[PDB]
């Protein structure tokens, strides 16, 4: 549950808050953790 | 890859793994001796020198043939998640033959038909949020989800005509983090897309989203 249009990062992937109120995130494998 | 199984030697002659700074990162598709097609987000904003590619191996750590990058071409209109393809010119030319071949491409302006079958492959996590990173390639077969349905899951503006989706209503089968850029193909092994984005992985009523080779054929032919 997020406000549509907001952005965040989960590690190295960018996430976008879509119109349906959920996070769409890219699918890279993030290395340096 | 979630809900899939070990891929076999020769199932995807053209698939490559792409490391960044010596770690796993994305997959790709060899189009010719010096060209790899991956997702724009795998390479955009980053130093081209960090990237190595591996072709001709089920393993992401050994075997096959490797190459660093000579240049990178991001789609001119890559925006948000849309037009999410990049062309990578390779520093080492990788001939076809033996375990490697080149990808044939979905027809210009084609669009994956809802309900039809497609298979995606990669070295990504096997569960949503999983600490897993497979050494040997994985693969899953999933149905195409109509754009109208995907637009219902994500929102009309979130899903464009340069994207298409795949997944099963009740979840269970998907690409996931680490599969980005990697091939999804039809049953002729035609490259119809590259892994791009999604809400989690393999969730019920949340499809995997793919950059569409058919919809973006112009870009590819120009820079390949």
């Amino acid at each position: 549950e997020c406000t549509p249009g907001q952005t965040k990062k989960q590690d190295c992937n960018t996430c976008t808050c879509t119109p349906t109120g959920i996070w769409g995130c890219t699918r890279k494998a993030c290395r340096t953790t | 890859i979630v809900g899939g199984t070990s891929a076999s030697a020769g199932d995807f002659p053209f698939i490559v793994s792409i490391s960044r700074n010596g770690g796993p990162w994305c997959g790709g598709s060899l189009l010719n001796a010096n060209t790899v097609l991956t997702a724009a987000h795998c390479v955009s904003g980053y130093a081209q020198s960090g990237f190595q590619i591996r072709a001709g191996s089920l393993s992401r750590t050994s075997g096959g043939i490797t190459s660093s990058l000579s240049s990178v071409r991001v789609h001119p209109s890559y925006s948000g998640n849309n037009n999410d393809l990049a062309i990578l010119k390779l520093s080492t030319s990788i001939p076809s033959g033996g375990n490697i071949g080149y990808a044939r491409l979905a027809a210009s302006g084609s669009d994956p038909v809802a309900g039809s079958s497609a298979t995606v492959a990669g070295w990504g996590a096997t569960s949503e949020g999983g600490s897993s990173t497979p050494v040997n390639l994985l693969k899953v077969t999933v149905p195409i989800v109509s754009r109208a349905t995907c637009r219902a899951q994500y929102g009309t503006s979130a899903i464009t005509n340069q994207m298409f989706c795949a997944g099963v209503s009740s979840g269970g089968k998907d690409s996931c983090q680490g599969d980005s850029g990697g091939p999804i193909v039809d049953s002729s092994n035609t490259l119809i897309g590259a892994v791009s984005w999604g809400n989690g992985c393999a969730r019920p009523n949340y499809s995997g989203v793919y950059a569409s080779v058919g919809a973006l054929r112009s870009f590819i032919d120009t820079y390949a």
